[PDB]
Parts: structure tokens; C-alpha cells; sequence
């Protein structure tokens, strides 16, 4: 009964709550309880991925080639790209890294805490400069847009680490 | 949670600790004493204010008249070692280390004596007017801030001159 | 989920008031000192856990924690080493020179003249010189900078704090349920996937991406100062291209299927590295690869938590046939409920191991260097032959003591172990009879060669030039294992080792590795390995199988697993207890690998190591008098004892001259042995109370009245003395024999 897959029936676990959800679940990996995935882990995972790929597509845009702030010069795909930047500014790419590293880490805690009680809930920072959760309808519309459009960026960077490994 | 609004609310924290703000994330206290803590914190924060002040003051200034201080900062350490008052610095804090260490034993069994409480004031800036916690809080975060400070003045020295 | 984590928190509270109350654990000794013995028992069951509680789940949880405390040991170990390489050695002059330089990590402050065992290593160095062949594992892991070593040491030392505070963490705040111990099959696909199969596969990728191109480098010529740091080989690919240009592709192949372009540096070509004497690096990273590989598919066998999977009980059932009854129907059962069970398998696995180790690593030199350092190769040898020959025994008596305490007849009816005691009067008998065969056979043979030779009959002996008992077995292995290469193994280009047969691999004139012939005092010393290895097993063997009962004891379980005696009744019952077997199998154990040293020894300077001309003439240390002079027992005590031990009597005065005070020493306390093993107990017991009225006349007597040590632990005193003075006698020995170059 499952909207996207006739054939094959929905999970029971999958209700349709978390944003995105259309019961395409054939393996049926959000029933898994136990080495502690068990749907939330895999819903932060999903968000997480996603974010960062559409950071990662708009960086490999490179349309401004300006080297986003200023004294970063060159343009290049992705490893010889990256190489570079290290190599001339180490110290703001390696500020960026442990800027990275330090809200992973928090976010870990975070994670624990949320397996532990349901106060912080799965994609959930209260990074929300809006601060918009008085009314569902917005907030759900916004947050299934972003789980969508990210998977879209996630396709592309696909798309784009294809190209050059192959033979 | 204060500050960090998603982390799981510090436990054993707050009512104490004029320097708290509610932020442990892997939260040592709960299985670590908060007497040890605080006894730690407090004391990296004074000697590193000392060493911001130190590596400042070495900075082209109040160089002592000996001519080994024309060397610089980063090279102080091993002309000092060298020059042996590193070692008698090292033997005046071991003596005041070891009779803080009589302190922190006592501390940690009950005797009631608070963390960093040494009763040095010589000039009393503390009064009952002024308000203990409130000269602590400052005492607190500007250690922090120093011990933070420090790190990467060194390291960013160790990179290039700062200044 | 059938297997799931289960703790107990705040399992015991951390306290300082046991400390002060020493033998707590245990309940006689608890109510402290009446006479000097309790000392001794105090320290005699500090560890055996079983015997304080009778709950297996305080066993298993102070079990887990005190193996915690060994791997902090272990790691501090490490640390030391590591720190006395970097800060007290001359790693970076050996670097430079490794043929020349002698490692040394070893300083001797100058107190009272003890500064002459800082010996002239070199490379403007003085210190002892060591013989760990640390140096030469260093190298092979490219450190090339003492800050390497430093950090190293560091690491080590956070490792042992960490592994401190699991221990007290996992004992006094988290202490798993026994539940959570008996998890064969879980602990199992982790030990094997994780730990062996993991570390294989990261130890795989260090070398690859670390050793490989470093100890390339470093084979070229290239000094350590403009090797570049083992970083920059993981940044710029292209900077290992130049070594290895197979990287240049990338892991493409590695996913695509075609393995085969990783084969510059994944290769099979097996033999010595002709420049430093030891194994090729890219064989060993091949090795390390599949074994990871292995390791991790054999870490899914047993079913864990998901239906796929081996039930361990289920195999051992089903495996019975119409000689054993039940089968291995109760073993899964033993070997989960009983850890003296399972120690004795360990330990026996661990020692033989230990001995297949020290075989293998002499006879394919495992890292650069290593080869022509003889004084490495021999002490590693000797020292791991050791530790396996303690290993085995303490497996032996640990399967006693598995007898004695934790087997129950109940659960073992008709089952492999209740038909093994059921004959274990003809397994016993067989073996004696077996034990005598060789015993007579091969040593006669050494007492006829004697008896010939002194006679003036050369004619008449077993020797090449006389009656020859040629290892016909022995040679047809060693010919099909040098044809080998490229007909049953036509992919490895070499054969494994050079022992078998082939060139002779010499680095910097000395003889790395060479053939090794076989002849007739190969086959008689080979004879005398099996009868004494025999023995030892009879002896063993019959500690363990009359453990609970004889025809003497019937009721001997419950007299315990040590005992003294049963009293002078039924003729004479001294040393009818398991504890005693092991007492005698320690004893012949160390005579057997005494003798199996020698023979390394003597056979590996008088065949293999020596040195070589420009031209290709082979000199040995000794000058191939094994063959004609290995064949009588005269022959060992002149050309192998009284020969090499020249350079330990003429130490003195030189660096070597602690050796010499070693061989001394460890003579005395050999000696001293003797002591407690003749002696009995009523003797000194009277001597003691003589000497205690002696002390009453003056108002001096202790409280904690003195007694004369219990007889077990007269036994247990003169056997330790026994074996610490023979291996220090040949300790120091050896060294000194192979540091005298
Ligand atoms: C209050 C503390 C403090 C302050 C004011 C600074 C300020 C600065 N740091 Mg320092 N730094 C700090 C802590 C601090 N850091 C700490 C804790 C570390 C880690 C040990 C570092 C490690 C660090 C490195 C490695 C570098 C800087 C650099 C810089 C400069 C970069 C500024 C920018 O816009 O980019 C700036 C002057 C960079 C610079 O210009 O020098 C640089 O290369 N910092
Ligand atoms: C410093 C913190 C601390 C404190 C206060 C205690 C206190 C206690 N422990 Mg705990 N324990 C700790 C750390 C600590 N332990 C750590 C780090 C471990 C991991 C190894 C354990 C593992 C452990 C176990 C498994 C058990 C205890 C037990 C005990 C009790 C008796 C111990 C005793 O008197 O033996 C004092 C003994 C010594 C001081 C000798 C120790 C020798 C060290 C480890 C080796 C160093 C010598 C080495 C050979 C090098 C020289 C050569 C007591 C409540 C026992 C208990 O309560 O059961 C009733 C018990 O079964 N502890
Ligand atoms: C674990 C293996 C190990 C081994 C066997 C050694 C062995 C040695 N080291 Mg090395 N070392 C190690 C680890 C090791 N170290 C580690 C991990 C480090 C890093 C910190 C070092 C750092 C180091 C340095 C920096 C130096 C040595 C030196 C030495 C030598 C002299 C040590 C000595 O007697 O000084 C004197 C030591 C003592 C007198 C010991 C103190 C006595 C205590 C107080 C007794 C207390 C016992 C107590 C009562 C027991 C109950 C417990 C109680 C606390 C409750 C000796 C060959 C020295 C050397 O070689 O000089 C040329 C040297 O300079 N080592
Ligand atoms: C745990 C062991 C281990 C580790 C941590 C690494 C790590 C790495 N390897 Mg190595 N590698 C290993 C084992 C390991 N390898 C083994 C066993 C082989 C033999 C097949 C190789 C063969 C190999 C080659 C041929 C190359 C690497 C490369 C790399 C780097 C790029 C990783 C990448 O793009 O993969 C993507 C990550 C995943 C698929 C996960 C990275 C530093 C590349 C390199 O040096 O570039 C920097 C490269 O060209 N590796
Ligand atoms: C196939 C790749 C490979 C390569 C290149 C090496 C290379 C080496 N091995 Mg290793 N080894 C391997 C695989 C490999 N090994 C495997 C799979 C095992 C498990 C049995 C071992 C076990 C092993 C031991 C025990 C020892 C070595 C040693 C050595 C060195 C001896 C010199 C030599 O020429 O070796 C040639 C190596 C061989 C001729 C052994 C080949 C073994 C074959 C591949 C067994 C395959 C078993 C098969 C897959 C079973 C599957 C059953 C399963 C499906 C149920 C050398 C570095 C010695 C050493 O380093 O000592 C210092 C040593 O003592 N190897
Ligand atoms: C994995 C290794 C391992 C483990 C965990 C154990 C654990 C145990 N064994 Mg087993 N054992 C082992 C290996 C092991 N053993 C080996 C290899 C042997 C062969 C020798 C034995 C032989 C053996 C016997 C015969 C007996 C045990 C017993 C015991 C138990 C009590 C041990 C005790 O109280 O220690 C006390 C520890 C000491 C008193 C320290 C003495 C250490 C020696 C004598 C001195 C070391 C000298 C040193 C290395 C060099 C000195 C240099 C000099 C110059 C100063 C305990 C269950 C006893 C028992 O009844 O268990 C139920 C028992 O009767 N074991
Ligand atoms: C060098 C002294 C020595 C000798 C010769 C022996 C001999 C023997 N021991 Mg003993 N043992 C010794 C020291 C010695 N041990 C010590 C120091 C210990 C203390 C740990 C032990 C502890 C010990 C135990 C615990 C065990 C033995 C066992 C054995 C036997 C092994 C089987 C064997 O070889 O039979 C063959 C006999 C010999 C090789 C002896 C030499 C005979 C020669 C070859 C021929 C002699 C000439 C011929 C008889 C001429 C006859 C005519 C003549 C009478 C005129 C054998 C009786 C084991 C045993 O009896 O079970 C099998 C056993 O379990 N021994
Ligand atoms: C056990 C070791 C051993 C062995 C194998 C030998 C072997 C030999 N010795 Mg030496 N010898 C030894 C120990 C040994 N000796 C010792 C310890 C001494 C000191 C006392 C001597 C002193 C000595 C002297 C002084 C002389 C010899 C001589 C000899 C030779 C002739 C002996 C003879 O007449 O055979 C007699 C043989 C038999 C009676 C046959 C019985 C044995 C058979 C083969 C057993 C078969 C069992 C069978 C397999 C069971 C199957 C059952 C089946 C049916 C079901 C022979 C080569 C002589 C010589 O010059 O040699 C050239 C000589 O003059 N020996
Ligand atoms: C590896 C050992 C190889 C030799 C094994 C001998 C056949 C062993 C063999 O085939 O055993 C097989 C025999 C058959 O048992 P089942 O097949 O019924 O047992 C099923 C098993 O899964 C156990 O349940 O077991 C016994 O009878 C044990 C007592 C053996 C009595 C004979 C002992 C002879 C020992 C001396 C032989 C030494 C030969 C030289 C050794 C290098
Ligand atoms: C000598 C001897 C004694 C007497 C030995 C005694 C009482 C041992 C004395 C030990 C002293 C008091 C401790 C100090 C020893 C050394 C100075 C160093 C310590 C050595 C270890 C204990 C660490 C026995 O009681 C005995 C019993 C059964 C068989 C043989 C013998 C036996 O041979
Ligand atoms: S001599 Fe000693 S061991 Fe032998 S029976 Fe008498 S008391 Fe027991």
C-alpha cells in the first residue's frame, strides 16, 4: 500500500510524521532497534548529508571565481581545488575544518541526548533565526523543501564525482 | 540547556561555580568531583593570565637588566633553563605547589575550604559591598578568556610574530 | 536480540580501607598474621579469584579488570622502550650505518665504575647494547626522527592510562553481568573481524602508504635528513607515483576488479631482500592484506544476534562418531562456565605460537637488518622458545586445575572427557612406553657414538663417515620446498626461505641467511627433540588425567589441586598432586629447551652464520664442526660448552664483563636451588625453633611467629631458583658468545 512502491507494503514503523516520507522503505531499515540506528540516527544522517551537499554543489559552482573571499585565486573541479586552497591558506581552511569539528561534536551530545528523551528532535539545532513552531503547516512545508532539494544536491554531486573514475 | 538549547542539561551543575553558564557537553562533573574541577580551572586561568602578562611584557619591554633578556620570548625558555632561573622559578612554585596540595586533600575529604580560596587579598579589593560572586564571575571569565588567549598566542607566534 | 549489553553500575565502591587490610579477599587470611606462613599465602592467592567467591560473575568482572591492569603494564612497557630509543639511543646513527653501528638504547649512570659496560657501540655513542632487535622493527615502520619515537612513547603512555582507567572504570563504576560474558560467538566475531582482521587491514595501510615508499627510499641510498616526512607520501599522490607507479591509477582498480595493476607494491615474490637482508615490504603488506581479508569473513561465522550464523553448541553436538559415544556433546558448556578451561587452551595455543614464532622469524628474516645482527637473531629466538615452554606448561597445569575444581561428572557423562579418563591408564601407559623407545634409542645413540669413539672404533658409529642415519624425510621436504617456486607455486618467484635451499644471502659480508643441510646429527638431535618434548607431555598429561582419583587417591579431587603429600602411607605419597606433575614438567620442560637452544644455537654458528669473500667463499663462526662433533655427548661439552664459553669466563674487564658476573650469579642461584628441591621441611622446622629460643633468651621474638616454609612452597621456591638461575646461565651466555662481534 505504500504510495510510491504499489507492490511492495508500507512499513509499520513509517507513520508519514517526518518530513519527506513517502513509505519507500523496501528494506525496511527504519525497523532496525538495534547497534542503536533505530530511524533517528538515519533521519539525522539524512539531514545532515543533505546539508552539506548543497553546500558542496554551490561551492562547485564556482560561478562568482573570485575564490569565495577575497586573495583565494584560481578555479579548478574538486581535488586539485582543494589541494590549492590548502596549500595557500592552511590556516582559515583548517579554521573552517575544527568550526566543522566543533558543532560535530556538540551535535554528537545532542544526538545522545535525543535518543534519551525526545526534547531534541531529529535535524534539530534551534538554528531557526525565524523562530517559526508556533503554526506546523509552515515549518513542515519548509523542512520537507529542504530534505527535497537536498536529496537533489546530493544527486548532482553524484552527477559530478562520476565524471573522471571510470574505466 | 543554557546556552547549547538542544544539549541535555548539565547535571550536577549550577548553584555553584559563579563562572558557570550551563555549558558541559561531555559533562566530566557528573563522575569527577566539582571541588577538583573548579581547583583545576581556576589555577590554569591564573598562571596563564601570568604568562598572557609575561609574554606581553617580554614584548620589546621591561626587559631586566641582565643582557641575556635581550633574547627574545620564544627563545626565553631555553635561556632561562640555561641560565638556571627557570629552575629556581620551578623550585619556588614546587614549594608553594606542595603546601597547595596539603590544601586540595583536605578540600577534597570535607574540610571545607573552597576552591581557590588562598585569602591572599593584601589590598582587599573583595568587600561584602562588593559582592564576592560578582568579583568572582569576573576572576572566572577572564581566566578563561586568558587561558584561550594564551593558546593561540603561542601558537600563533610559534606561526609568525605577533606582533 | 539474544545478545545484548548488561552492567551493573557502582558495582563496588572505591576505598582505600582494604588497602589496609591486607588478604581481605580471602576468608582465612582475614583474620590476620598468627605465624610467618600466612605472609607467604597472602601472596599466594592475591590472584586466585575462584577460590574467594563463589559466584562466577565476580570471577569473570575482577578477571576483566585485572587483564585491564596487564595491557597498562604492556603499554607502559612500550613507553619505556620508546622513550629510551628516542632520548638514550643512537637509532639515528644506526640509521645512517646500520651494518656498522651497534644498537644500544641502554646508559649506565658512572656510580662505581660500572661506566665500562657503556661499550664502544658507536657512531660517537656509548651505552649497552641491546639486543631486542628494536631498532631493526623501528626502521621497518620508517621513523627516521627521534620525535617520531617521542610522540610514540607519549602515546604508549596515554594508552596506558586509559587502559588504568578502564580497568577501575569497568570494575568499581560499569561492571558487566555474567550474561555479558558468555558470549562465545560474539566475542569471537569480534576478536576475529575487528581486532586481528582491522588491525591486519590498518597495519596493511600503514605500510602501504608509510613503510613501503620510506624503506624504499632508505634502500636507495637516500640519508633520513632529505626522506620526506610519511605525511607527505598521503597528500601528494604523485610523490609515491615515482616509487610505485601503480598509484597513478588510483583505488579505480581496486573497486573495478583489477587487482592485478596493485602489483608493484602487492607482490609475491617471497625470498630475502638481497640489500637489507630481510622481507621484501610489499610481500609483507600483500600478507597483511589477505590475512585481513580472511580474518574478516571469518569474524561472520557465528550467529550473534541475526539468524545467519554458527551456533558453536549445535557443532560441538553433532560432531560424535561410533568410538566417542556422546561426542563433543558438554564441552561448549565447560568451556563457558570454567575460565581455567579455556586458560588452558589459550595458554597451550599461545606457547606454541610463541614457538612457531621464534622458528619462523630466524629462518626468514622478517625486518631489514635483522638478519646479520646474530646477537638480535639469537636472543629473540631463545627468548620466545622460552616464553612458549612456559606458556605450554601453564596451559598443562591450568587444565589440571580445570580437572580438579570445575569438572562435574554430571554434565559429563559418556562425552570425550569422561571416555579420556575412562583409558587414561593405557593413554598413560602407551606414552611411557613411547617415552622409553625414544628415550633408549636416540640418547643410546649418542652413548654408542661416544663409546666408539673413545674405543678408537670411528668405523663403528653413527656418523656420515660410518653408519649413516641420513633425515631421508627430512631432505625429500626440504627438495620439494626449494622446487617449489614455478611448478607448485608458479606465481611466488622465490622459495619462502632460504634454509630449504638456493643462493646465499649475505649483506655486507656477513651471511644473512643460507641453506641449511641436513645430516645424521641432525637426525639424532631431532630424535632427542621428540623423546624430551614426549616426556614432558607424559609428564603433563599425566598431571592432568589422574588429577581427581588414582589407584593410590581414589578421593584425590578433594584433597584440592596442591597439596603436599597424603602421608608416608601406602609406601610413600610425596608429590601425588597435579600441582606436583606441573612441579616436574617445568623441570623437564627446561632441560628439553635447553637442548633445543644448543642445538639452534650451535647448528645456526657452525652452518649458517659466518662471512663471505668478494669472490663468494664462505667462512663460518665455527667452521662446520657440527657435523663430526655434534654426534657424542664429549663432542657437546668440548666444541659447543667449553668452546663458546670463552667469552663469558674472559669478560672481565670489558663491556661484556656484566655477562660474565651474570654467569656467575645465575650458577650461585642454580646452585642455591638445590637447597629447597633435596631438603625436606622437618629440618629447617627444628633448625627455626633452635634459632627461636635462641632469640627468646634476649626478649626477642616476633609475634608473627617464624615457621619454616610449607612444602609446597619449598618445591615451589627451589623450582623457581632452579629455572631463573639455568636461564640466566645461558642468557648470559649467549649474549656474550654473539656480542663478541
Ligand atoms: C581570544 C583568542 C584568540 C584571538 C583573538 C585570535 C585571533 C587571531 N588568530 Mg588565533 N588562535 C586561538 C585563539 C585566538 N585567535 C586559539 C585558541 C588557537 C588554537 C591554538 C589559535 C590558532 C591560530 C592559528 C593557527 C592562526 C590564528 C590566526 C589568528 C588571526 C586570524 C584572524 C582572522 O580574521 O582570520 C587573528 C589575529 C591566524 C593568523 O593570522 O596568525 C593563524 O594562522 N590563530
Ligand atoms: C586508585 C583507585 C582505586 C582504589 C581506591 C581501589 C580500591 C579497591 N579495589 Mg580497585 N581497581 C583500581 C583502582 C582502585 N581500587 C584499578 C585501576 C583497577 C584495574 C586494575 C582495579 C581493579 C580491581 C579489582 C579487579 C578488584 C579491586 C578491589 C579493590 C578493593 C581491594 C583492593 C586492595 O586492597 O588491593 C590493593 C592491591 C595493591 C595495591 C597491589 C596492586 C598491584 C598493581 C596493580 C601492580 C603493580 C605491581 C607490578 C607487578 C609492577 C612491579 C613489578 C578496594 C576497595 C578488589 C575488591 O574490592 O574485591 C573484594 C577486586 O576484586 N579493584
Ligand atoms: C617501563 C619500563 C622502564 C624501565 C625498565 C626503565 C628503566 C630505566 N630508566 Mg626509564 N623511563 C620509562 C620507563 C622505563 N624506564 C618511561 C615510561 C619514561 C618516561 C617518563 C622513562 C624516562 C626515563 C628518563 C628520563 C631516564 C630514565 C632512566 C632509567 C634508568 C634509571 C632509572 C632509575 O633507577 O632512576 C632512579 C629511580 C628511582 C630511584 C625510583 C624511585 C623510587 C620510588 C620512590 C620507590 C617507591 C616504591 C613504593 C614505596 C612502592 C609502593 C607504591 C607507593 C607509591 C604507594 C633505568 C635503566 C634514567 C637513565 O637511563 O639515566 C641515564 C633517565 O635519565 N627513564
Ligand atoms: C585502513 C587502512 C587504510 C587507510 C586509512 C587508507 C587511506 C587512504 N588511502 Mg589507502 N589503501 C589501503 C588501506 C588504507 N588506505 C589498502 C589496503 C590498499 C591496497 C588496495 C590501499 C591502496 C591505496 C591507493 C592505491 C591509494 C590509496 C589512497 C588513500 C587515500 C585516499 C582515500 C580515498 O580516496 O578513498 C576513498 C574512501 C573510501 C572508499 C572509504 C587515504 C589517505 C590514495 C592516495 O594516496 O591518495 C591520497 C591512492 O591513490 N590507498
Ligand atoms: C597470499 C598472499 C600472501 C603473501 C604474499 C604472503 C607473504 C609472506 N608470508 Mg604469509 N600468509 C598468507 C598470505 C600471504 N603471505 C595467508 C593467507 C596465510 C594464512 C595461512 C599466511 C600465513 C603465514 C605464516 C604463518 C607465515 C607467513 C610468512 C610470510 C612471509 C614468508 C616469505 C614468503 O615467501 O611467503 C610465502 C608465503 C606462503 C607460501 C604462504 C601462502 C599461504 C597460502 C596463501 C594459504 C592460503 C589458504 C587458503 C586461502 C585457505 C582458505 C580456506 C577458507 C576458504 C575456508 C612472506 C612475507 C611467514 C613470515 O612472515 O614469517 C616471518 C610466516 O611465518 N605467512
Ligand atoms: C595467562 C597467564 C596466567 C594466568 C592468568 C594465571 C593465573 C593463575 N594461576 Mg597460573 N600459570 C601460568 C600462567 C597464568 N596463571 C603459567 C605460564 C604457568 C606455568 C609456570 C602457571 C602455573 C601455575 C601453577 C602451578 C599454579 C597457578 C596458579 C594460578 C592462580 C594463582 C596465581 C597467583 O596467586 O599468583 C601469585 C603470583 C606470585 C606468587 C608471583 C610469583 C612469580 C614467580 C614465581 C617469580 C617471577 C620471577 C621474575 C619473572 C624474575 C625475577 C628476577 C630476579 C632476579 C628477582 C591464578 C588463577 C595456582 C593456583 O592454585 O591456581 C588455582 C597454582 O597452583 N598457575
Ligand atoms: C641425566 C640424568 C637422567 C637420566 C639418565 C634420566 C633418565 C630417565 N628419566 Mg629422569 N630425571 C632426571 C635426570 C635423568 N633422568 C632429573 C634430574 C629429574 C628431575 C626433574 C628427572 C625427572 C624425571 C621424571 C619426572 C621422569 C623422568 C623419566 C625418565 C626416563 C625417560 C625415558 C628414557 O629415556 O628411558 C630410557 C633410559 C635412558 C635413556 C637412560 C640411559 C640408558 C642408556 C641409554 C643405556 C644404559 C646401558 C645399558 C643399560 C647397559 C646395561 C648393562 C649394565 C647394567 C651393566 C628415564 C628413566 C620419565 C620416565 O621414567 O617415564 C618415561 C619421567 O616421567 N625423569
Ligand atoms: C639404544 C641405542 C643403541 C643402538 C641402536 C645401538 C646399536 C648398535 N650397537 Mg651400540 N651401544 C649402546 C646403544 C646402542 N647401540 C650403548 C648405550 C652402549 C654402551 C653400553 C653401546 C655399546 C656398544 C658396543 C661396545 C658395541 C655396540 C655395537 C652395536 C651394533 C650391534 C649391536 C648388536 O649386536 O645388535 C643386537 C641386536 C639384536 C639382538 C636385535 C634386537 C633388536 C631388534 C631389532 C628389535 C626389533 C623390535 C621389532 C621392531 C618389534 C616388532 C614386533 C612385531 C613382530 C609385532 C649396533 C649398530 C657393536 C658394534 O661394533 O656395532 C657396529 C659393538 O661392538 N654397541
Ligand atoms: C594428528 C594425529 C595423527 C595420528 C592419529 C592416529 C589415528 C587416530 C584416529 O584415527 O582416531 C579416530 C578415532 C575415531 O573416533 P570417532 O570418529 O568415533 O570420533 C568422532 C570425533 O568427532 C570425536 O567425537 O578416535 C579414537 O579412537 C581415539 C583413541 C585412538 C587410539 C589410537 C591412537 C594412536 C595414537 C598414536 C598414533 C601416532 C601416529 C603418528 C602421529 C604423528
Ligand atoms: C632453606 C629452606 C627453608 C627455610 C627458608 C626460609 C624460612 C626462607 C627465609 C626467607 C627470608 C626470611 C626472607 C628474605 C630473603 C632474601 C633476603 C630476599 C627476599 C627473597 C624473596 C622472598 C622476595 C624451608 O623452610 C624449607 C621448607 C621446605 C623445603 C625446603 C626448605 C628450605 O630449603
Ligand atoms: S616426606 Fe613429606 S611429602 Fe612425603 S609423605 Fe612425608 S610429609 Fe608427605
Amino acid at each position: 500500500a505504500s504510495k510510491s512502491l504499489p507492490f511492495l507494503p508500507k512499513p509499520e514503523k513509517l507513520d508519514g510524521s517526518l518530513p519527506g516520507d513517502v513509505g519507500f522503505d523496501p528494506l525496511n531499515l527504519s525497523a532496525t532497534d538495534e547497534l542503536g540506528l533505530d530511524l533517528y540516527w538515519f533521519r539525522e544522517a539524512e539531514v545532515k548529508h543533505g546539508r552539506i551537499a548543497m553546500l558542496a554543489v554551490a561551492g562547485v559552482l564556482f560561478c562568482d571565481q573570485i575564490g569565495s573571499l577575497p586573495g583565494f585565486p584560481s578555479g579548478k573541479d574538486q581535488m586539485d581545488l582543494f589541494w590549492q586552497v590548502f596549500a595557500e591558506k592552511p590556516n582559515v581552511v583548517g579554521a573552517g575544518v575544527v568550526a566543522v569539528s566543533i558543532l560535530e561534536f556538540i551535535s554528537g551530545i545532542a544526538i545522545t541526548a535525543g535518543r534519551k528523551d525526545g526534547s531534541r528532535e531529529a535535524g534539530d539545532f534551534n538554528l531557526d533565526p525565524f523562530n517559526v513552531r508556533a503554526d506546523p503547516a509552515k515549518k513542515a512545508t519548509a523542512q520537507l523543501q529542504e530534505i527535497k532539494n537536498g536529496r537533489l544536491a546530493m544527486l548532482a554531486s553524484m552527477g559530478m564525482i562520476a565524471q573522471g573514475m571510470t574505466t | 540547556s543554557a546556552s547549547i538549547p538542544f544539549m541535555p542539561k548539565p547535571e550536577k551543575l549550577d548553584g555553584t561555580v559563579p563562572g558557570d553558564v550551563g555549558f558541559d557537553p561531555l559533562g566530566f562533573s557528573n563522575w569527577v568531583n566539582l571541588d577538583f574541577l573548579r581547583e583545576a580551572e581556576i589555577k590554569h586561568g591564573r598562571i596563564c593570565m601570568l604568562a598572557v602578562a609575561g609574554w606581553v611584557a617580554v614584548d620589546l619591554g621591561l626587559h631586566l637588566p641582565g643582557d641575556v633578556h635581550n633574547v627574545g620570548s620564544l627563545e626565553a625558555h631555553d635561556t632561562a633553563v640555561k641560565f638556571g632561573a627557570m629552575s629556581q622559578i620551578l623550585l619556588w612554585t614546587s614549594i608553594f605547589e606542595a603546601i597547595s596540595t596539603v590544601g586540595v586533600v583536605q578540600m577534597l575529604n570535607g574540610s571545607g575550604r573552597q576552591p581557590g580560596y588562598f585569602g591572599f587579598d593584601p589590598l582587599n579589593f573583595s568587600k561584602d559591598a562588593a559582592s564576592k560572586a560578582k568579583l568572582e564571575l569576573n576572576e572566572i571569565k577572564n581566566g578563561r578568556l586568558a587561558m584561550l588567549a594564551f593558546s593561540g598566542i603561542v601558537t600563533q607566534a610559534a606561526l609568525g610574530n605577533d606582533f | 536480540t539474544k545478545v545484548k549489553i548488561l552492567v551493573e553500575r557502582d558495582a563496588t565502591a572505591t576505598s582505600f580501607e582494604k588497602w589496609a587490610k591486607p588478604g581481605h579477599f580471602s576468608r582465612t587470611l582475614a583474620k590476620g598474621p598468627k605465624t610467618t606462613t600466612w605472609i607467604w599465602n597472602l601472596h599466594a592467592d592475591a590472584h586466585d579469584f575462584d577460590s574467594q567467591t563463589n559466584s562466577l560473575e565476580d570471577v569473570s568482572r575482577k578477571i576483566f579488570s585485572a587483564h585491564f591492569g596487564q595491557l597498562a603494564v604492556i603499554f607502559l612497557w612500550l613507553s619505556g622502550m620508546h622513550f629510551h630509543g628516542a632520548y638514550f639511543s643512537n637509532y639515528l646513527a644506526w640509521l645512517n650505518n646500520p651494518t656498522s653501528i651497534k644498537p644500544s638504547a641502554q646508559v649506565v649512570w658512572p656510580i662505581v665504575g660500572q661506566e665500562i659496560l657503556n661499550a664502544d657501540v658507536g657512531g660517537n655513542f656509548q651505552g649497552v647494547q641491546i639486543t631486542s632487535g628494536f631498532f631493526q622493527l623501528w626502521r621497518a615502520e620508517g621513523i627516521t626522527s627521534e620525535i617520531q619515537l617521542y610522540w610514540t612513547a607519549i602515546g604508549a603512555l596515554v594508552m596506558s592510562g586509559l587502559m588504568l582507567f578502564a580497568g577501575w572504570f569497568h570494575y568499581h563504576k560499569a561492571a558487566p553481568k555474567l550474561e555479558w560474558f558468555q558470549n562465545a560467538e560474539s566475542m569471537l566475531n569480534h576478536h576475529l573481524s575487528i581486532l586481528l582482521g582491522l588491525g591486519c587491514l590498518s597495519w596493511a595501510g600503514h605500510q602501504i602508504h608509510v613503510a613501503l615508499p620510506i624503506n624504499k627510499l632508505l634502500d636507495a641510498g637516500v640519508a633520513p635528513q632529505e626522506i620526506p616526512l610519511p605525511h607527505e607520501f598521503l597528500v601528494n599522490r604523485d610523490l609515491i607515483a615515482q616509487l610505485y607507479p601503480s598509484f597513478s591509477k588510483g583505488l579505480v582498480p581496486f573497486f573495478s576488479g583489477n587487482w592485478s595493476e596493485y602489483s608493484d607494491f602487492l607482490t609475491f615474490k617471497g625470498g630475502v631482500n638481497p640489500v637489507t637482508g630481510g622481507l621484501w615490504l610489499t610481500d609483507t603488506a600483500h600478507h597483511h592484506l589477505a590475512l585481513a581479508v580472511l580474518f574478516i569473513f571469518a569474524g561472520h561465522m557465528y550467529r550473534t544476534n541475526w539468524g545467519i550464523g554458527h551456533s558453536m553448541k549445535e557443532m560441538l553436538e553433532a560432531h560424535k562418531g561410533p568410538f566417542t559415544g556422546e561426542g563433543h556433546a558438554g564441552l561448549y558448556e565447560i568451556l563457558t562456565t570454567s575460565w581455567h578451561a579455556q586458560l588452558a587452551i589459550n595458554l597451550a595455543m599461545i606457547g606454541s605460537l610463541s614457538i612457531i614464532v621464534a622458528h619462523h622469524m630466524y629462518a626468514m628474516p622478517p625486518y631489514p637488518y635483522i638478519a646479520t645482527d646474530y646477537a638480535t637473531q639469537l636472543s629473540l629466538f631463545t627468548h620466545h622458545v622460552w616464553i612458549g615452554g612456559f606458556c605450554i606448561v601453564g596451559g598443562a597445569a591450568h587444565g589440571a586445575i580445570f580437572m580438579v575444581r570445575d569438572y562435574n561428572p554430571a554434565k559429563n557423562y559418556n562425552n570425550l572427557l569422561d571416555r579420556v579418563i575412562r583409558h587414561r591408564d593405557s593413554i598413560i601407559s602407551h606414552l611411557n612406553w613411547v617415552s622409553i623407545f625414544l628415550g633408549f634409542h636416540s640418547f643410546g645413540l649418542y652413548i654408542h657414538n661416544d663409546t666408539m669413539r673413545a674405543l678408537g672404533r670411528s668405523q663403528d658409529m653413527f656418523s656420515d663417515t660410518a653408519i649413516q642415519l641420513q633425515p631421508i624425510f627430512a631432505q625429500w621436504i626440504q627438495n620439494l620446498h626449494l622446487l617449489a617456486p614455478g611448478n607448485t607455486a608458479p606465481n611466488a618467484l622465490t622459495t619462502a626461505s632460504y634454509v630449504f635451499g638456493g643462493d646465499v644471502v649475505s649483506v655486507g659480508s656477513k651471511i644473512a641467511i643460507m641453506p641449511i643441510k641436513l645430516g645424521t646429527a641432525d637426525f639424532m638431535v631431532h630424535h632427542i627433540h621428540a623423546f624430551t618434548i614426549h616426556v614432558t607431555a607424559l609428564i603433563l598429561l599425566k598431571g592432568v588425567l589422574y588429577a581427581r582419583s588414582s589407584k593410590l587417591i581414589p578421593d584425590k579431587a578433594n584433597l584440592g589441586f596442591r597439596f603436599p603429600c597424603d602421608g608416608p602411607g601406602r609406601g610413600g605419597t610425596c608429590q601425588v598432586s597435579a600441582w606436583d606433575h606441573v612441579f616436574l614438567g617445568l623441570f623437564w620442560m627446561y632441560n628439553s629447551l635447553s637442548i633445543v637452544l644448543f642445538h639452534f644455537s650451535w647448528k645456526m654458528q657452525s652452518d649458517v652464520w659466518g662471512s663471505v669473500t668478494p669472490t663468494g667463499a664462505v667462512s663460518h663462526i665455527t667452521g662446520g664442526n657440527f657435523a663430526q662433533s655434534a654426534i657424542t655427548i664429549n663432542g657437546w661439552l668440548r666444541d659447543f660448552l667449553w668452546s663458546q664459553a670463552s667469552q663469558v669466563i674472559q669478560s672481565y674487564g670489558s663491556a661484556l664483563s656484566a655477562y660474565g658476573l651474570i654467569f656467575l650469579g645465575a650458577h650461585f642461584i642454580w646452585a642455591f636451588s638445590l637447597m629447597f628441591l633435596f631438603s625436606g621441611r622437618g629440618y629447617w622446622q627444628e633448625l627455626i625453633e633452635s634459632i627461636v629460643w635462641a632469640h627468646n633468651k634476649i626478649k626477642v621474638a616476633p609475634a608473627i611467629q617464624p615457621r619454616a616454609l610449607s612444602i609446597t612452597q619449598g618445591r615451589a621456591v627451589g623450582l623457581a631458583h632452579y629455572l631463573l638461575g639455568g636461564i640466566g646461565t645461558t642468557w648470559a651466555f649467549f649474549l656474550a658468545r654473539i656480542i663478541s662481534v
